[PDB]
RNA sequence: UGAAAUUCUUGGAUUUAUUGAAGACUAACUACUGCGAAAGCAUUUGCCAAGGACGUUUUCAUUAAUCAAGAACGAAAGUUAGGGGAUCGAAGAUGAUCAGAUACCGUCGUAGUCUUAACCAUAAACUAUGCCGACUAGGGAUCGGGUGGUGUUUUUUUAAUGAC
């Protein structure tokens, strides 16, 4: 265990939330990673380090820096807690736009599609396929095992595509069920 | 049948003594049977933090190319700059203008080189509006202003004093002052550095950069 | 003995039963924003802590506070003083 | 003073709202 | 003391490569990929083929003398995504985890400032 | 690929790096905000002419509104004759034809996509909403101009401008 050191440069619009949250975001990193933390407010980056005589886990620096790029790209606290829990999760990104070229009221309509009334579209997409999805304007997240994340990028896909959202609920109920049955 | 790193001998590199560590690792080649003439026209790419010891310059890249070898020292040249692409990514934000300017001029060694300059419009300690865009006529006052400054910086000065003036970013604060009247700004910053045309070596003033 | 939604929301909210929605949107209904740490708006009780059954109850105004980056009830607001407070803020 | 600095920050916040 | 290498990782759809060279670049100490690691091609990009590759590669490194490397993450790029999958993270972690020392990890995603027309064509692909 | 198979490949594919060539397109900044009669319009710099709005104690004095006839332009696709031919790609060929959330997938790709000189004049060419004129509520945001302040910052000599 050597003395190594990362850097996450969190967004303007995120740090709040940080700070709003920061509260809970150390403690793990301390006591359970040992990890050494910091944030420099000159650059408004997260400074991890690996405490040579302390920490234990060699994975443990690597296993900090993305459980902040998660809570950075937007994921909520808990749900990126369990990222530092597991090893086999990851986070899956892509923007609209390789799915297909939606501009100006087509674009919103995509993005509201996905999102669903009062995000119940998201929620469908999410418990099915035991995935978290963060809808960043024309940017989407998806958290989950790999396996998992993959479907969910197959539903989010086809609502960008044009598919209406009750034939996506459909087959999130048929693939659920299977999860299920495995 | 054989393992090539049987064949491969190391090779040090060197830094131009612009910069304070010198020392930026090492590279490997096949032995000669010349290796000089893989070893030339190599680049090396390097963070400018491991060169000056500081963080500061993390977000900076300069790449060195190989010119010269001596007795397993590779002695090389400033070739290029950039930046990191998350630094990049980090400047740009919603609800301000991107100011870019791209000047094209050679220095008095006969390096001709392109650089390109970066800024963006800021909100002022009293501000109440959302955003600051620009009007196009500020835009382009601080486009001719930048492409000035960086004219004149280049062509009175050579390409060894020219990264001597990219380390402190001395030109940036020119810039900022000169453009202070015309509108507000922040992260202004030398973007990159394009060295388009070579003059003909001349080892002499390689030997006396490397002191 | 049988209870009103609005009294059965009051004494849940000092216990675990009771959740609160998002703020609702409308005519009527609106999110008075007195300050970047203050709103009275109305909201959508939930009663019972998805595998128990519990219930949405009756709308009510409810005064929040942004504490910790999140909404917090406050007290909650009877009909007229919410009118009130609307025509406060638009005069 | 640097109570004016509140006054536009929370001006900051109600316009941005 | 520590000697350093570049850690090159490119992240596919479909597979993922580790490719370890010189800090120039220009002479490849140790390329593994998903393909030579796993028995199935649909298993090629999953990261349980990419920490196989990350370490033979890391075992490899230590063969040869190489004890730090930066890493350079990429994708397709291009017309198609800009950011790494799953099987570049999980390269990563493997390296991490394999004792080399990660000097510095930088995006490096070929991102045009205004490209060709996609593969897919107006009703859009990938469905 | 759901798995394969046409395909490339020990003459070194894929990947790495130093370059060079060709043709498109102007990301992020980018916002129903701005301009234009509409269709449309986004890298830097120069030239040519054009335009709204604002300011005017300047100028002519009904010169105006609407508009059958008639005229200019008119997205994308398309035709004639040259040029160019990178990407994408109707048509055509070909691999596979097993499995229904991933059930239409892959490779090669003619015409076209670009451009020059003319044709064609159609779109959900949408605010599914003719043009001009008057009047009939409060509220704060924005774009351009103008007026005002003994308001902040700046000019780090003042200042005057610029930005607030
Ligand atoms: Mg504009
Ligand atoms: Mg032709
Ligand atoms: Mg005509
Ligand atoms: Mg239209
Ligand atoms: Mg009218």
């Amino acid at each position: 265990i050597k003395f190594e050191s990362r850097k996450i440069m969190v967004p303007p619009h995120r740090m709040t939330p940080l700070r709003n949250s920061w509260t809970k975001i150390y403690p793990p990193l301390v006591e359970h990673l040992k990890l050494q933390v910091r944030m420099n407010l000159k650059t408004k980056s997260v400074e991890l380090r690996t405490n040579p005589k302390f920490t234990t886990d060699p994975g443990a620096l690597q296993k900090g820096a993305d459980f902040i790029k998660a809570f950075t790209l937007g994921f909520d606290l808990d749900d990126s807690i369990a990222l530092l829990r597991l090893d086999d999760l990851y986070i899956e990104t892509f923007e609209v736009k390789d799915v297909k070229t939606l501009t100006g009221d087509h674009l919103s309509r995509a993005i509201g599609r996905i999102a669903g009334k009062d995000g119940k579209t998201k929620f469908a997409i999410e418990n099915a396929t035991r995935t978290r999805i963060v809808l960043a304007d024309s940017k989407i997240h998806i958290l989950g095992g790999f396996t998992h994340i993959r479907m969910a990028r197959e539903s989010v896909v086809s609502l960008i595509l044009g598919s209406p959202p009750g034939k996506v609920y459909g087959n999130l109920r048929t693939v659920a069920s299977r999860l299920k049955e495995r | 049948v054989v393992d090539p790193f049987t064949r491969k001998e190391w090779f040090d590199i060197k830094a131009p003594s612009t910069f304070e560590n010198r020392n930026v690792g090492k590279t490997l080649v096949n032995k000669s049977t010349s290796a000089s003439d893989a070893l030339k026209g190599r680049v090396v790419e390097v963070c400018l933090a491991d060169l000056q010891g500081s963080e500061d310059h993390s977000f900076r890249k300069i790449k060195l190319r190989v010119d010269e070898v001596q007795g397993k020292n590779l002695l090389t040249n400033f070739h290029g700059m950039d930046f990191t692409t998350d630094k990049l990514r980090s400047m740009v934000r919603k609800w301000q203008t991107l100011i870019e300017a791209n000047v094209t001029v050679k220095t008095s060694d006969d390096y001709v080189l392109r650089i390109f300059a970066i800024a963006f419009t800021r909100k002022q300690a009293n501000q109440v509006k959302r955003h600051s865009y620009a009007q196009s006529s500020h835009i382009r006052a601080i486009r001719k202003v930048i492409s000035e400054i960086l004219t004149k910086e280049v062509q009175g000065s050579t390409l060894a004093q020219l990264t001597s003036k990219l380390i402190p970013e001395v030109i940036n604060k020119e810039i900022e002052n000169a453009t202070k009247d015309i509108f507000p700004l922040q992260n202004i910053h030398v973007r990159k550095v394009k060295l388009l045309k070579q003059p003909k070596f001349d080892v002499g003033a390689l030997m006396a950069l490397h002191g | 003995c049988d209870i009103a939604s609005t009294p059965l929301a009051n004494i849940a909210r000092k216990g675990l039963l009771l959740t609160y929605s998002k703020p609702l949107t409308g005519q009527g209904l609106k999110t008075v924003n007195l300050s970047p740490t203050e709103r009275y708006c109305y909201v959508v009780p939930r009663f019972g802590s998805d595998l128990k059954i519990g219930w949405d109850l009756n709308p009510i105004a409810v005064h929040q506070k942004k504490q910790k980056g999140q909404w917090t009830v406050i007290k909650f607001i009877t009909r007229k003083g919410f009118q009130t407070i609307t025509g406060e803020e638009k005069e | 003073p640097e109570e004016m600095r509140k006054r536009t920050t929370e001006m900051r916040l109600m316009r941005e709202l | 003391s520590q000697v350093f290498g570049v850690a090159r990782i490119y992240a596919s759809f479909n597979d993922t490569f580790v490719h370890v060279t010189d800090l120039s670049g220009k002479e490849t100490i140790a390329r593994v990929t998903g393909g030579m690691k796993v028995k199935a091609d649909r298993d090629e990009s999953s990261p349980y083929a990419a920490m196989l590759a990350a370490q033979d590669v890391a075992a490899k490194c230590k063969e040869v003398g190489i004890t730090a490397v930066h890493v350079k993450i990429r994708a397709t790029g291009g017309t198609r995504t800009k950011t790494p999958g799953p099987g570049g993270q999980a390269a990563l972690r493997a390296l991490a985890r394999s004792g080399l020392r990660i000097g510095r990890i930088e995006d490096v995603t070929p991102v045009p400032s205004d490209s060709t027309r996609k593969k897919g064509g107006r009703r859009g692909r990938r469905l």
